[PDB]
This record gives structure tokens, C-alpha cells and sequence, in this order.
């Protein structure tokens, strides 16, 4: 009567990051989303991610925003500390 | 008395109960098999594992008694304690995405034995087992700035900063979230060293 | 004709131009490079002159 | 001046609206609109969506939706979707568009991992040789608008629990050091109802088939039970109740009740439909209105 | 409605031989191909039959039914995806002899223009024999009719994740670079940029840049070479595989060349496959580079000769790159002095002095 069973059943998924939370805090602007530096400047819009800078850490930020930073100061802002760079994301 | 254990776990295997009578007729079983001592604790403690892993069981049920069976077990002895979260963990695998605080909680615990043991190494190797950005569950800003920054030190201890920098570094994004204070200076502290032993002086 | 564009090109830039006007017209210059390839008498002139190879250079040259 | 200036204010309302618009064209309907009927309407589209300022907000709408019609499977004419994306990219320029294509590639790679999956049938298996038919689409986080967060941590039924853990042994092989991480919200599978005299196969989101698979052990099930079985949070439970309460596959224990938590649910058995294999998905009708107008808000 | 269709399908579905289920298979087309799918994906079983046991000409007939239903009540973007499920399982289940019918019927239906994408794709199908069988004629007749499109393979349509027009130029590329003529392959590029705007993102476009980018590299304009091998890497992720690995040896020596501005790794390109030591030599080889130091640089020439050293393309370069190196480090040292003799340079730079003498020669003027 009352029995069941299935072949074959899921439920649609994704695969996220090491990111935290507030949409990768140094923009406003998540970071397969372009940032404000970025979108401003058009020139070429690569045709997956853009241009992202990955950290030792294996959490990452915009390229340009570390790197306008990088001229005054040349700490990261958000770590407050030394940051050098490591890995490259596709 | 952990084969009569077993006896009784495949006996209510096939079980298709209420939730609240289910699991305290399990939990009857958890207690027998947490008052036996020696071999039988051991044992029964793995064949309740067994059964909590089998597919036929409510997740309901597992998440449930899989947090209850936790508990119990930073009271064994070191050897019994550790023994089974290595086979709780092998077999918790499977489904792996459902017992993820389980997971984590156990690998608090099998890391707090092997820091004690000044097995520095795997008491670190077991924390970066814990998911905490990757998984369905996100747990609080305090508990994983808690298990990176304990990652980290554990590197520092065994003379690798290579490693540490990478934990530290995701230390300190969490830490200025982070509202208590005690936990923020001991990751400056931490962070100073790392530098220390990165041969980065200056900073 | 083609062979003479080259050799005037080549022969009529080498003795009046200076090192930055060298490299910025007959050397990165694609068009012209169709015409260094035609004959490699012209082109190893060039090279030999601007690399202070003035002894092949010239022994090609007379 | 005349395509800016109307009677509707705010200027957020016409993203929305075109949008709500776009939407119900693409959507599958009754029988759905013949090759090229779309492709003109589209093209007087284009037009009226130069005008618009706030693009910002109409890149983000129309992203969602396109998410939520490829997840779901219910767009009409695939070739709209591409035409409406064509269309923006001459006006727009490049990169406006790059977001709405990242996620259709995405989709190319998923389409072959399910064929992965379907063809690991013709191997050893005796638990892939059961019931119900294959939905997956492992995607990117960040290249769709879908956030994942904690989604509502649910229990996910027995029915449902094998087939999830088998994918998740086999997937672990195509990627190393990748999780999967559920979006139960946007799921929907099917049900079989054995307790009606004509059977009728539901269309039912995970979360319905979870409030109805409580049924088979005691016939009326409490409000304060489900939260408790289903595991998730009071306020996505409400909504769907209300839905499952609203078609009369759940009915009350009399004629009239409104939806409470201080009654419980029992199963209807004097269901009637005027279709066989009917659908009720899909979350609640109310809340596309409810997004757009809590979005606005905010 | 779907019920009878639903039951005829699963008792056709057994007979587990050929005969008697013909009939069995038919009754679902009968009741009316509406839907049409019950009567699609019981069709497709009997072709899976076909091929194993049976004869082919008794395979090919029963594949025109759902040809000659894509002007009935059958949904075109249903039918092409139906069709590509078929077609893949066929091309790995049997030789290009059989093969190519397949596709040639399949062409026969489609006449008439509402049928961009169906037509595009197997047309494709018969390209790639076509090479592979030696014919030189019917390959010729193809690409004529794919080339009749200015920007396009769409009507406004969904599967364009090729192209036509764009094709014909790779493939075109693909034998200019075999044949080697340097010339022929720069013109090929410029002609083939023009048509790049209204492209969405294919595999396509990746494969033309990658040309462009070796014909910049020997032209002078480094630059031109590393944003056309970037802007190709994304799409070659999403393919994948091999080409991955050979593209991103063309990324970093580009790279080089500049003088300086290196990102092969600050921007975006691999992040788990660089840990294999295949890929791991060139992030070495290029930190040694942008630090410009000597000793490190030939040490990895050395041990991890064959994963740079076996490329033709990039091993050309490599003196140059040597050069580069030994010229930068040169001018650092230069400062502490004013006077400096040539035998300690040439010692320090790890080279003869006469070599030293023409680099100073070169670099004053």
C-alpha cells in the first residue's frame, strides 16, 4: 500500500568559497561580481571573473583594490597586517 | 554485553517509529553502553556508530543521538576516546554533509588529545578537517576565528610558519567581528609571532 | 619592382637615421617585413650595422 | 520624455514590471508561444529598456529569474532567453551580459555531469534500479545571484536520503576537495498519494514531501511535530503549510480553519483534481509578489 | 491523457529482443506524437537496440520518425537537445564508417531555416570526419555553406556556444600553423577580429587568440600576446583539459617579454592545478624572473629540464629571456660605482667577458 523508494534523486547544489561574509569586505561588490574600480574603467570584460587577487590565505579580493591601497600604504587595509600574495584563481 | 548491544541495535534497525519514543529507546541502548568498562565500551560504543551510519536510520534520529553520543565521549579515557573518533569519522563519511557539527565537534575533542600529547601535528591536521567556510552549516565569527587561530599556534609549535601564516591570515578577518577581547589579543600575540618565525622582523 | 621597395627602404634608412628612428620603423614594422624576408642580403645590413657589426656589415655591403 | 513620464512613481517600478513581464513571457504556459512569436515582442523591449536608469536593478532581477527558470526547467523557449541576453549586449555593451552567459555555460557543464550520473546506471548498481527520475546542477556560487548560507539545515526525509548519499560518494571522484552544499529551497521532486482511491502523482517542492511523508505513521500530525521531524525554521514552515493547506492535498479537521499552529493537520482523503498528475509548485504564489514588494523596500 | 502512452512505453520497453516489439514500440506514436516526448524516448530505445543487434538500414529508418516530426507538434528546443543526447551516444558506440549516414540524414530533414543551431552542429560533426577520413571535397562544400553568415549561427536562437563563420577561420588557422606560413596567419587574425563583437563566449574565440598571440610574440608586441592568451584561459577552463597546461606556458613566457608588468599567476589563471610539478616549474621560473636573480633561474633550467625545454615555441625565446635577466641585473649593479671593471661582471653575470663587452656596447647606445 503505502511504500516507496527512488531511483535517483537530488537537489540542485553549488560550491562556494572561503569567503566570509559582507561580500568580500574591501568592495562592496561580491567577488565573481565586478568592483566599483573595475566597472568604471571597461576596457575588455573578461568573459569569466575578471581580474582577482588571491591572498596566503586562499581568501581573496579585487586585484585593483589591494592594489590602489598598495601605493600609500603598502599593508592590506581590512588585514590591518602585511599581506603578500600566493595562488591565482581561474 | 556489546554483542548484546549489537543484538538489540539490529532488532530495532528495520524500525519505522516515532521520533521521541525512537530515539529514547536508543538512548536507553547509550546509556548500557556507556556504564560498560574495558573492551565491551570500546566496542559497543563502535557498534552503536554502526548502526547511527546505517541509511536505514532517520537522519532525524542520527543528527539527534549523534550529538547526545558526543557528549559522553571526552569522559573515556584518552585511548577509547580517540580510537572511536577515528572510526566515527571513517564512518560518518557517507553522509558526511548531515552530522557536519558532529564532525566538528569531535575533531575539537580528538585535536584537545592530541595537544595534550604534544602531537602537535595531526592535533592541527585534525582541526583543518573542520569545514567552516565550505560547508552548508556557517558557525559563529568566535568558533571559527577559535579553530584558526588554534591551527595556527599548533603550527608555530611544530616550527612551520609557512602554514601558520595561512591560518593566521584567515584568522584575522574574522577577528575585528569578533567582540570579545581576550580572543582579538591573543590573535595579535599569535600574529607576532608568526611574523617572528616567518624571519619577517620588522613587522 | 618589389626587390628595389627593399633595398631602397633599407640602404636610404641606414644612412641617415639615428637608433630610436631604426628600431620604431624598419625593424618592428610589419610591412616592411615581408620585404626584409625577400631577399636576407638587405635585412642582415641592418642588424649587422645596429649590433656594432660593422665588419661583417660592411664586407657584405662592398 | 513620454517613455519616462507616466502615471506609476518611483522609477524602481520599472525595472520590476519589465521584468515581472519578461517573466511571464518566458515562463512555459498552457501551451506556450510558437519560434519567433518572442523573438519580435523582444525586439520592442529592447527600445523601452534603453530608457531606463536604474539598470542596475534590472540586471539583478532578470539574473535571479533566469536562475530560478533554469533550476526549474520551466522555460518555454530557450532561445527567448538567449535572444533577450543578444538583444542587451549590442545596447549595454559587453560586460552587462558576461554574468546572464557565465551562468549558461555553467549550465553546460552540469547538463554533463548529469549524463555522467544517468550513464553510471548501466553499471553495478541494484539501488539505482528503483523509483523516481534524476535532477542535479552542481553550480558556481558567486557566478549565479544564488547565496547558500545555512539554506534552513533540513533533516532531508528517508525517501529522499539514499540517492543524495550515493551522488555524494560518486561526486568526490570527478572533483577532489570540493563539498556539495544544498539548496533545498529551490528543489522539487514528486510524490504518489496510496491513501487516495485515484491516484494522482504531485509535483511537490522537498519541503511539502516532507510534511506529507509524516502522515503514514499517524494520520494527523501537529504543527509543533513537523518543526521537529522537518528541521526548519518556523517562518519558511508557515509558508509552506499555507501552500500545502491552500490546495486540499491537506485538509483541517473540519470544513473551515485558518491556518494555525494550535491545529493539526490532517490527511484529506476526499481529494479531487481535475487532471491527473497534478502539480502545486514551487514555493508560494504570494511570495514573488512579496519579494518584489519586500524588495522594494528595502 | 499521458496514462496510456505511459503504459504502451513500459510494456515495449521489455520484449528484450527486436521482434514483437515493434508493434509495441508504434501504439505510442499512434495515439498522436503531441507531447511528443513518451513517443521520443521510446523511439530512442529501439535505435539503441538497433545498432547491438539487427542491421543498419533497419536503424537509419527508424530514425527518420523523429526527423520528419520537427515541423509537427514535437518543441524545436526539445528535439535539438534530444537529438545531441542521441548523436554523442552513437559517435563512442561506433566507427565513421556508419557514422557518417547518420549525419547526412539527419541534414536531409532540417531544410528550412528555422533550424539554425540543429543544422550548425551535426554540419560540424561531418567537418571533424571529413579530416579524419582524408576527404578534401565534401569539406570543401560544408565550409562554403557555414560562410554565408556575417556574424551569426543563430536566428536570435539559444546553442551558439560555436560559431559558423568563426569555425572556418579556425580550422583554417589550425592548418596555416602546420604549414607554417607567418604571413598568411597575421591576415587571418585581423579578419577574424571583426567578426569577434556580437560573439557570446565560445571555445571559438580562444582558439583564434592563441595564433595571435605566437605572431605577436615574434612581432615585438609581447602585449598584444599576453592579453589575447588571458582572455582565452576562462574559456579554456570551462572546456578544460589539455590544452590548459600547453596555454599556460604561451601566458608566461608572453608575460616575460613585456618587461614588466608578469601576472601568469596577482590576477586569474589555475589555483589546484598549479600544484602539479607540470605546471609548478613555470610559477617558480617566473618568480626567479620577477625578482631577477641569476642563480635561481638557470637551477630550474636545469632540474626540471623537459617540462619547459620539449615546446619548440617557448624554447626559442629562452636565450632571449637569459639575455633579459643578465641586462636588469646589470643595471642594478651599476649604481654602487663608478668604476667597474668587465671581468668582474662577466664573473658575476656567470658568462665570458666578450659576450659582457658587446651587451655594454648595445646598451650605451
Amino acid at each position: 500500500k503505502k511504500r516507496f523508494e527512488v531511483k535517483k534523486w537530488n537537489a540542485v547544489a553549488l560550491w562556494a568559497w572561503d569567503i566570509v561574509v559582507d561580500n568580500c569586505a574591501i568592495c562592496r561588490n561580491h567577488i565573481m561580481d565586478l568592483c566599483i574600480e573595475c566597472q568604471a574603467n571597461q576596457a575588455s570584460a573578461t568573459s569569466e571573473e575578471c581580474t582577482v587577487a588571491w591572498g596566503v590565505c586562499n581568501h581573496a579580493f579585487h586585484f585593483h583594490c589591494i592594489s590602489r591601497w598598495l601605493k600609500t600604504r603598502q599593508v592590506c587595509p581590512l588585514d590591518n597586517r602585511e599581506w603578500e600574495f600566493q595562488k591565482y584563481g581561474h | 554485553m556489546a554483542a548484546a548491544v549489537r543484538q538489540d541495535l539490529a532488532q530495532l534497525m528495520n524500525s519505522s517509529g516515532s521520533h521521541k519514543d525512537l530515539a529514547g529507546k536508543y538512548r536507553q541502548i547509550l546509556e548500557k553502553a556507556i556504564q560498560l568498562s574495558g573492551a565491551e565500551q570500546l566496542e559497543a560504543l563502535k557498534a552503536f556508530v554502526e548502526a547511527m551510519v546505517n541509511e536505514n536510520v532517520s537522519l532525524v534520529i542520527s543528527r539527534q543521538l549523534l550529538t547526545d553520543f558526543c557528549t559522553h565521549l571526552p569522559n573515556l579515557p584518552d585511548s577509547t576516546a580517540k580510537e572511536i573518533y577515528h572510526f566515527t569519522l571513517e564512518k560518518i563519511q557517507p553522509r558526511v554533509i548531515s552530522f557536519e557539527e558532529q564532525v566538528a565537534s569531535i575533531r575539537q575533542h580528538l585535536a584537545s588529545i592530541y595537544e595534550k600529547e604534544e602531537d602537535w601535528r595531526n592535533a592541527a591536521q585534525v582541526l583543518v578537517g573542520i569545514p567552516l567556510e565550505t560547508g552548508q552549516k556557517q558557525y559563529n565569527v568566535d568558533y571559527k576565528l577559535e579553530t584558526y587561530l588554534k591551527i595556527a599556534r599548533l603550527y608555530l609549535e611544530d616550527d612551520d610558519p609557512v602554514q601558520a601564516e595561512a591560518y593566521i591570515n584567515r584568522a584575522s578577518l574574522l577577528q575585528n567581528e569578533s567582540t570579545n577581547e581576550q580572543l582579538q589579543i591573543h590573535y595579535k600575540v599569535c600574529y607576532a609571532r608568526v611574523l617572528d618565525y616567518r624571519r619577517k622582523f620588522i613587522e | 619592382s618589389p626587390s628595389n621597395v627593399a633595398i631602397y627602404g633599407g640602404l636610404c634608412a641606414l644612412a641617415t637615421f639615428d637608433r630610436q628612428e631604426l628600431q620604431r620603423n624598419v625593424i618592428s614594422s610589419s610591412s616592411f617585413k615581408l620585404f626584409l624576408e625577400l631577399e636576407p642580403q638587405v635585412r642582415d645590413i641592418i642588424f649587422k650595422f645596429y649590433e656594432s657589426k660593422y665588419a661583417s656589415c660592411l664586407k657584405m655591403l662592398d | 520624455s513620454v517613455v519616462n513620464y507616466r502615471e506609476p512613481k518611483s522609477v524602481c517600478k520599472a525595472p520590476e514590471l519589465l521584468a515581472k513581464y519578461c517573466d511571464n513571457l518566458l515562463k512555459k504556459s498552457a501551451k506556450g508561444m510558437t519560434e519567433n512569436e518572442v523573438e519580435d515582442r523582444l525586439t520592442s523591449f529592447i527600445t523601452v529598456f534603453k530608457y531606463i536608469d536604474d539598470k542596475d536593478v534590472f540586471q539583478k532581477f532578470y539574473a535571479r529569474m533566469l536562475a530560478k527558470r533554469l533550476i526549474h526547467g520551466l522555460s518555454m523557449s530557450m532561445d527567448s532567453e538567449e535572444a533577450m541576453i543578444n538583444k542587451l549586449k549590442q545596447a549595454c555593451g559587453y560586460e552587462f551580459t558576461s554574468k546572464l552567459h557565465r551562468m549558461y555555460t555553467d549550465m553546460s557543464v552540469s547538463a554533463d555531469l548529469n549524463n555522467k550520473f544517468n550513464n553510471f546506471i548501466k553499471n553495478q548498481d541494484t539501488v539505482i534500479d528503483l523509483g523516481i527520475s534524476f535532477q542535479i546542477y552542481v553550480l558556481q556560487a558567486g557566478a549565479w545571484p544564488l547565496t547558500q548560507a545555512p539554506s534552513s539545515t533540513f533533516a532531508i526525509p528517508q525517501e529522499l536520503e539514499k540517492s543524495v548519499q550515493m551522488f555524494e560518494l560518486f561526486y568526490s571522484q570527478h572533483f577532489s576537495g570540493r563539498k556539495l552544499t544544498w539548496l533545498h529551497y529551490l528543489c522539487t521532486g514528486e510524490v504518489k498519494m496510496n491513501y487516495l482511491g485515484k491516484p494522482y502523482v504531485a509535483m511537490v517542492t522537498t519541503y511539502q514531501m516532507a510534511v506529507l511523508l509524516a502522515f503514514n505513521n499517524s494520520e494527523t500530525v501537529s504543527y509543533k511535530e513537523l518543526q521537529d521531524s522537518t528541521q526548519m525554521n518556523e517562518k519558511e514552515l508557515t509558508k509552506t503549510i499555507k501552500s500545502l493547506l491552500d490546495v486540499k492535498m491537506i485538509n483541517h479537521d473540519s470544513e473551515k480553519e485558518d491556518i494555525d499552529a494550535e491545529s493539526s493537520f490532517s490527511l484529506n482523503m476526499n481529494f479531487s483534481s481535475k487532471r491527473t498528475k497534478f502539480k502545486i509548485t514551487t514555493s508560494m504564489q504570494k511570495d514573488t509578489p512579496q519579494e518584489m514588494e519586500q524588495t522594494r523596500s528595502a | 491523457v499521458d496514462l496510456e502512452n505511459q503504459y504502451y512505453n513500459s510494456k515495449a520497453l521489455k520484449e528484450d529482443d527486436p521482434k514483437a516489439a515493434l508493434s509495441s514500440f508504434q501504439k505510442v506514436l499512434e495515439l498522436e506524437g503531441e507531447k511528443g516526448e513518451w513517443g521520443f524516448k521510446a523511439l530512442k530505445q529501439m535505435i539503441k537496440i538497433n545498432f547491438k543487434l539487427t542491421n543498419f538500414p533497419e536503424m537509419m529508418n527508424r530514425y527518420k520518425q523523429l526527423l520528419t516530426y520537427i515541423r509537427s507538434a514535437v518543441t524545436r528546443n526539445y528535439s535539438e537537445k534530444s537529438i545531441n543526447s542521441i548523436l554523442d551516444y552513437i559517435s563512442t558506440s561506433k566507427q565513421m564508417d556508419l557514422l557518417q549516414e547518420f549525419y547526412e540524414t539527419t541534414l536531409e530533414a532540417l531544410k528550412d531555416a528555422k533550424n539554425d543551431r540543429l543544422w550548425f552542429k551535426t554540419n560540424t560533426k561531418l567537418g571533424k570526419l571529413y579530416l579524419e577520413r582524408e576527404e578534401y571535397g565534401k569539406l570543401q562544400k560544408i565550409l562554403r555553406q557555414l560562410h554565408q553568415s556575417c556574424q551569426t549561427d543563430d536566428g536570435e536562437d539559444d546553442l551558439k556556444k560555436g560559431t559558423q563563420l568563426l569555425e572556418i577561420y579556425a580550422l583554417e588557422i589550425q592548418m596555416y600553423t602546420a604549414q607554417k606560413n607567418n604571413k598568411k596567419l597575421k591576415a587571418l587574425y585581423e579578419q577574424s577580429l571583426h567578426i569577434k563583437s556580437a560573439i557570446p563566449h565560445p571555445l571559438i574565440m580562444g582558439v583564434i587568440r592563441e595564433c595571435g598571440g605566437k605572431m605577436h610574440l615574434r612581432e615585438g608586441e609581447f602585449e598584444k600576446a599576453h592579453t589575447d592568451f588571458f582572455e582565452a584561459f576562462k574559456n579554456y577552463d570551462e572546456s578544460g583539459s589539455p590544452r590548459r597546461t600547453t596555454c599556460l606556458k604561451y601566458l608566461v613566457l608572453a608575460n616575460m617579454l613585456m618587461k614588466s608588468g608578469i601576472n601568469p599567476f596577482d590576477s586569474q589563471e589555475a589555483k589546484p592545478y598549479k600544484n602539479d610539478p607540470e605546471i609548478l616549474a613555470m610559477t617558480n621560473l617566473v618568480s626567479a624572473y620577477q625578482n631577477n636573480d641569476i642563480t635561481e633561474f638557470e637551477k630550474i633550467l636545469k632540474t626540471n629540464h623537459s617540462n619547459i625545454m620539449d615546446d619548440p615555441f617557448i624554447r626559442e625565446h629562452i636565450e632571449e629571456l637569459l639575455r633579459n635577466i643578465r641586462t636588469q641585473v646589470l643595471i642594478k649593479l651599476i649604481k654602487p660605482y663608478t668604476r667597474i671593471h668587465i671581468p668582474f661582471i662577466s664573473k658575476e653575470l656567470n658568462i665570458d667577458v666578450a659576450d659582457v663587452e658587446s651587451l655594454l656596447v648595445q646598451c650605451i647606445l
